[PDB]
């Protein structure tokens, strides 16, 4: 316990004041202590109080330590790779410039918003998992990203989005985007030449996802 | 009991026109730096809002004191429009207009 607290203690002397990221002096000498452990519970959380206080992404000989400690069995080894997947949304979250810890609710859906903005190739997969972890559905999604092509007139990108997608959740992103075709064509029209290119773009890419999910829904008698 | 409020009134006569229109350019000024404010948080809000949460509440607090101040200096603008009718009266609403 008070190897563990000394551990602590060392991560906590260094790593709350750290402007630069070169005071390696507390990873050899926590190593040491981790050798130094006899009880093999107190050796995984210890780790992983090392992971909660190290910056992501961490260095060359914690990534050893890692790496190490991936190999070996215990119960606590499912909680290291929990944490292990949380280093990796941090990393992704620290290279879209958002370095805040355990964001908590709300803040999913503009962090998406804000990734499918970039028009990285892996952006929709990037904003994929940042639902995932934090347990928010997949329709919002696929919904956003269907829309954000609508926008853009790609209706065929949307198309082949929705061939990908399975059934279950193509129906659920499908009813959405026509119910925001609906409602977006409600307001007044644009007499400007992209407003009713628009509109018509938008209808253009109703129609066949409307005869898409008429496919899907065949023995949905209420729905169809 | 003799005539005393009449020299308190000079240590508030001493807001002259020319004071009236820096307030009402100070009060412009406030007004654009909150206007350019909520342009940058709408982007916030819609792209990237991490560090603006508590200016939202900042935001509804220096708004609500803003209009508080153009409520009283609209009430002051009308106290003395009343007074001088025929001297001051151009210049008063040259600025109640702003």
């Amino acid at each position: 316990e008070l190897l563990l607290l000394y551990i602590e203690d060392l991560l906590n002397r260094c790593s709350s004041k750290s402007t630069s990221l070169f005071e390696t002096a507390w990873e050899a000498k926590a190593m040491a202590v981790i050798a130094c452990l006899s009880d093999t519970d107190l050796i995984f959380d210890a780790v992983l109080k090392i992971m909660y206080a190290a910056v992501v992404p961490w260095s060359a000989a914690v990534e050893q330590l890692v790496k190490q400690h991936l190999e070996m069995d215990h119960p606590k080894v499912k909680l290291l790779q929990e944490s292990y997947k949380l280093m990796e949304m941090k990393k992704l979250l620290r290279g879209y410039g958002i370095r805040e810890v355990n964001l908590l609710n709300k803040e999913i859906m503009r962090v998406v918003r804000y990734i499918l903005k970039q028009d990285v190739p892996s952006s929709l997969e990037d904003a994929l998992k940042v639902a995932q972890a934090f347990m928010l559905s997949d329709d919002e999604i696929y919904s956003l990203r269907i829309i954000d092509l609508i926008d853009r007139e790609q209706g065929e990108d949307c198309l082949l989005l929705l061939k990908s997608l399975p059934p279950a959740e193509a129906e659920k992103t499908a009813e959405r985007v026509i119910i925001w075709a609906r409602l977006a064509l409600q307001e007044e029209p644009d007499h400007s030449k992209e407003g009713k290119a628009w509109r018509m773009s938008v209808a253009k890419t109703s129609v066949d996802i409307l005869k898409i999910l008429c496919d899907i829904q065949k023995d949905n008698l209420q729905k169809k | 009991m003799a005539s005393f409020v009449t020299e308190v009134l000079a240590h508030s006569g001493r807001l002259e026109k020319e004071d009236l229109g820096t307030r009402i350019s100070r009060l412009t000024r406030r007004v654009e730096e909150i206007k350019g404010e909520v342009c940058n948080m709408i982007s916030k809000k819609y792209s990237e809002f991490l560090p603006s949460m508590q200016s939202a509440q900042g935001l509804i607090t220096q708004v609500d004191k803003l209009s508080e101040d153009i409520d009283l200096l609209k009430s002051r603008i009308e106290s003395e429009v009343r007074r001088d009718l025929h001297v001051s009266t151009g210049e008063f609403t040259d600025l109640k207009q702003q």
